[PDB]
């Protein structure tokens, strides 16, 4: 039950007790993990009395690419466990990528557990520095409506639609969130991009009462303005006469909206008259949100830039930071969110894993051996590796980090990150210049529309004979089937070299599918990976998917705005 | 500074325009209000009093394949749009008298006209955009081994094609897809790529001149 | 040897052998039923089964005009029909098209058609003759220093003067001294002097169209 002395007393308590609440997590995640197979070769069978010594000095550290045939052997048909172990109900996907190739991680309910209590606690430290009333909403440009199912049967699962989806997740954050004000099914929508459109309504619809406007990224808070920008008078349109815009065709979500609307004239003389006293639309989240004591998301490192434009959009709204972490491991939380977003540092929560610190000092890069949490050093950067229920075992995930200063006994670490940077080649290529030709050649026949693309990604299809390839795209609106039918055959003509010539006009292997996206896909991996705990280098989002990429591949199916197979060919 | 008469849904006004964009010169645009031709129109065509018109040296260069290749000859050192022989010439050209002639009229009656002439012009451009699509074959362009005299010419029918689909009520795709397609590949040529105007817009012109027109 | 598919009445093939006469090539003549189309038209010519076509190279060439510029291109040693000029070379093609169409438009509304149509199609004949007459300003031929391209696109229809002075009842050369002695001044040339049937025969041909359709 959420309340707020308590859990942060038990939160500062438990920071006091960094050391043993970390060791006691490696305890635990092994004690619940003897048994995996990548442990045998390293010696474990756990107790004992040199355990941290043990694994420290017995285990070597892992790659994208090692760890790839394992939880890859995990997901297709052999749903055997092994990484951590069972049979995760979900699997990841990280940015930057695994020499050009994708890289699985495992999911399980701990890591909801995890959710639940960071954001339990972060949000009594919030209200405690941002109260609320606790008979309001909040505007979420959350969402998580698509769901894969890998080619062995199992589930393979982004960090979102795990949440959103889950059982848990309901009833669990139904007290530490303002009521969202989107139908869930509007959040789960087979059209996000429509449904965004209907975020934006619904938390415009809820004003008076709405506490924060939400988003985990800078990113999408700006994409949803320079959006509404775009759309505000239509939306007046849609809200006024109790009929939303044709441009919705979605059945469940039209069906909710239409259970939403009935004809009201009089507010649009306000809309209107409000929205052209701005100049050029700074401050306009206090504008729909009057009372909103602040705009909520992660400010720093490579979501620095985008600051401006929402400060922008804020005005002089406060902008709260929000904290560091993933399904391949959490790692800090902001108890200090009254922080502006410059000077901002995140602290880290104890028993979501067991983590160890890779020094940059001595030179570049340097050969210094990991040492402990609260043994890490003030001002200095170091990189962050992992140990948790996420098949991350002293996973180096490459990103670097600096310690800012202490909150009693825990550390507090800074990101000045971006990319997790080298790169190695690939085989979902097709080369990256060719796949971004592609969709650069294909996306113009939407720019006929003055409508731009704003991201793409892909998939290698083999549970299907003959296998086929999927291209995944985010634009700026709704648009009709016979441009995008066009698009993919041009994204299948982009392909310009003699060998997919081969493939495809020999039909061994499959006519590519464009399965069409929504709004935010794309912005829903960008915001996953930078508050994916290590340091900001989590930007470099992989761009084609072979069946080791999960991220990406829950928010694959559901939204399938459209999905086609070439009617060329 | 090259000064060109041009009407912003020009399919030939689109000729012109890409093909000068294609070739690499930097030129100025007037848009028309045909209900009031202007003055230099009205000395550069007084009869026929139609765009696109290139205005070189002082002398009105008027019609669009013929302004195409006069694009060609202005400039001959850069970006030829014809491969070196003669008989290749004569196909481009051949081609270029076929994009003018059914094509065009064919069009004109899917988007312009209803009932029974629109089902003889709906027939009329699938076939055409069959022809073509036997005639595309293979080669990522027309008129060479590279960007053409008459990739110009029928890439610009590109952006109509929406509105063809949709008063049309069709979808060119599915019956001859490897010719949209080549369009949007076409696309990717700045030539083009800045040269013509949304076909939203296009097709609220179709819309309009039907509005106008029942 | 070239093979020309030509119909002996049709001034666009007449066109082509004009071409080929001006220039010195060595061809052989074919004749072709419209009623029993040869393998060769159907074969060269599987859309528009039209007229004339040069097999040369074993490669087919389409169109009277196409056909002209491509004799110019497969043949530019000796006899040139274009200026040098792209600007020459331009107002020939725009020339070209406007016999082409409007003149050929309003000439078979002189020989093919009645009443209204005819009157119209004469009014516009007259001033198209006009229009020609002024552009010429007052030139012997038409494409270059020597005899051009649009001299060949126009002169086959001088072959037709007499038909469109019987059929429109006008004169031409009354009114027009100058384009019809422009024709018999070509007309001191083989390619002209060999190649346009005698007018006797084509006045009785455009007759018994006449009579064949109503
Ligand atoms: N940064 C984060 N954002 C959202 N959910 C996170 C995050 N970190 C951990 N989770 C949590 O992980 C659990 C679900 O995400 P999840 O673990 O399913 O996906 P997964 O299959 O491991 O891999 P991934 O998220 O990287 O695609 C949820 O409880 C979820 O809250
Ligand atoms: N073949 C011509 C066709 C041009 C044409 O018909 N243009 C029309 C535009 S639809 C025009 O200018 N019409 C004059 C008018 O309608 O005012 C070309 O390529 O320019
Ligand atoms: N552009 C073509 C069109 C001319 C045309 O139609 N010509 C007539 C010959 S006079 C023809 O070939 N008719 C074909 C038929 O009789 O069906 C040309 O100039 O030859
Ligand atoms: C415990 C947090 C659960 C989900 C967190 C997600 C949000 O809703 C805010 C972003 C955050 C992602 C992040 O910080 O890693
Ligand atoms: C909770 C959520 C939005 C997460 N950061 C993601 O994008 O996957």
């Amino acid at each position: 039950t959420f309340d707020m002395n308590r859990v942060i007393d038990e939160f500062d308590e438990m920071t006091r007790n960094a050391h043993q609440v970390q060791k006691q997590t490696l305890k635990e995640i092994l004690l619940k993990n003897q048994s995996a197979i990548y442990l045998q070769n390293c010696g474990l069978n756990g107790n004992a009395t040199d355990p941290e010594e043990a694994f420290k000095s017995m285990v070597p550290l892992v790659t994208d690419v090692e760890l790839e045939p394992y939880i890859k052997r995990m997901v297709d048909g052999d749903t055997s466990p092994i990484l951590t172990g069972h049979p995760v109900p979900a699997i990841s996907l990280s940015s930057g990528t695994s020499q050009g190739r994708p890289k699985f991680i495992p999911f399980t309910d701990e890591l909801m557990e995890n959710t639940l209590q960071l954001f339990r606690t972060a949000f009594a430290f919030r209200n405690r520095d941002f109260p609320i009333d606790d008979n309001g909403k909040a505007l979420q440009f959350i969402f998580s409506s698509k769901q894969y199912i890998s080619t062995g049967g199992v589930p393979v699962g982004t960090a979102t639609t795990n949440v959103y989806r889950n059982p848990n997740f309901k009833a669990g954050m139904k007290s530490i969130t303002s009521p969202s004000c989107s139908p869930d099914e509007v959040i789960f929508s087979p059209d996000v991009h429509q449904a965004l459109y209907c975020h934006l309504l619904s938390g415009i619809l809820f004003r008076d009462q709405v506490q924060y406007v939400f988003a985990v990224f800078a990113h999408g808070l700006v994409h949803a303005f320079r959006t509404f920008e775009q759309v505000w008078e239509e939306i007046v349109t849609d809200i006024k006469d109790g009929v939303l815009s044709n441009r919705i065709t979605v059945p469940s979500v039209r069906t909710a909206m239409s259970k939403l609307l009935t004809p009201n004239p009089e507010l649009a003389e306000t809309i209107r008259t409000k929205c052209m006293s701005l100049s050029n639309w700074y401050g306009l989240i206090p504008a729909l949100f009057p009372n909103a004591k602040y705009v909520y998301g992660i400010m720093t490192g490579s979501m620095e830039p985008y600051v401006p434009k929402l400060r922008h959009y804020a005005g002089d709204l406060p902008l709260v930071s929000h904290d560091y972490g993933s399904s391949e491991g959490w790692i800090a939380a902001n108890v200090t969110p009254r922080l502006s977003p410059e000077e901002a540092t995140f602290a880290v929560i104890p028993n979501l894993g067991y983590f160890e610190f890779l020094p940059v000092s001595e030179t570049g890069e340097g050969e210094e051996k990991p040492v402990g949490l609260t043994q890490v050093k003030i001002g200095e950067e170091y990189e962050v590796v992992i140990t948790n229920y996420a098949g991350l075992y002293r996973y180096r995930l490459g990103d670097v980090v600096k310690v800012i200063g202490f909150y009693n006994n825990t550390p507090q670490l800074k990101f000045i990150c971006r990319r997790n940077l080298i790169l190695s080649i690939n085989i979902d290529k097709n080369t990256e210049r060719d796949l971004q030709l592609s969709v650069e050649s294909a996306a113009k026949r939407l720019s006929e529309e003055k409508i731009e693309v704003i991201d793409f990604s892909s998939y290698i299809d083999v549970s299907t004979d003959p296998g086929h390839y999927a291209i995944f795209w985010e634009i700026s609106g709704e648009t009709n089937e016979d441009v995008l039918q066009d698009c993919c055959n041009c994204l299948d003509r982009a392909f310009i070299d003699a060998g997919y010539v081969s493939s495809r006009k020999c039909k061994t292997i499959g006519a590519l599918e464009l399965r069409v996206v929504a709004k935010g896909t794309f912005r829903k991996i960008q915001e996953h990976f930078l508050g994916l705990g290590s340091s900001a280098g989590q930007f470099k989002m992989p761009r084609c998917v072979k069946p080791s990429n999960a991220k990406v591949l829950q928010i694959l199916c559901e939204n399938v705005v459209s999905s086609y197979f070439s009617t060329a060919f | 500074l090259p000064i060109l008469l041009d009407y912003w849904p020009s399919m030939f006004g689109m000729r012109a325009r890409v093909a000068l964009r294609e070739k690499g010169v930097e030129f100025e645009y007037r848009e028309e209000d045909f209900s009031n031709k202007s003055p230099l129109l009205l000395q550069s065509n007084p009869i026929h009093k139609k765009i696109p018109v290139l205005v070189h040296n002082g002398k009105p260069v008027c019609e669009s394949l013929n302004v195409v290749q006069y694009v060609d000859e202005a400039w001959p050192e850069k970006n030829p749009f014809f491969p070196s022989d003669p008989y290749g010439r004569a196909q481009a050209r051949f081609w270029a008298d076929f994009v003018d002639k059914k094509f065009t009229d064919a069009q004109f009656k899917v988007w312009g006209k209803k009932g029974e002439e629109q089902e003889a012009g709906k027939k009329e451009f699938i076939e055409a955009v069959k022809i073509l699509e036997s005639e595309l074959g293979d080669k990522p362009y027309f008129g060479g081994d590279s960007f053409g005299y008459v990739d110009i010419s029928l890439i610009t029918f590109s952006s109509w094609f929406q509105a063809y689909e949709k008063f049309g009520n069709f979808s060119i795709e599915s019956e001859s897809p490897k010719l949209i397609a080549w369009a949007k590949r076409c696309m990717e040529k700045e030539s083009v790529s800045k040269s013509l105007p949304d076909s939203e817009k296009i097709v609220a012109y179709a819309a309009e001149y039907r509005k106008n027109n029942l």
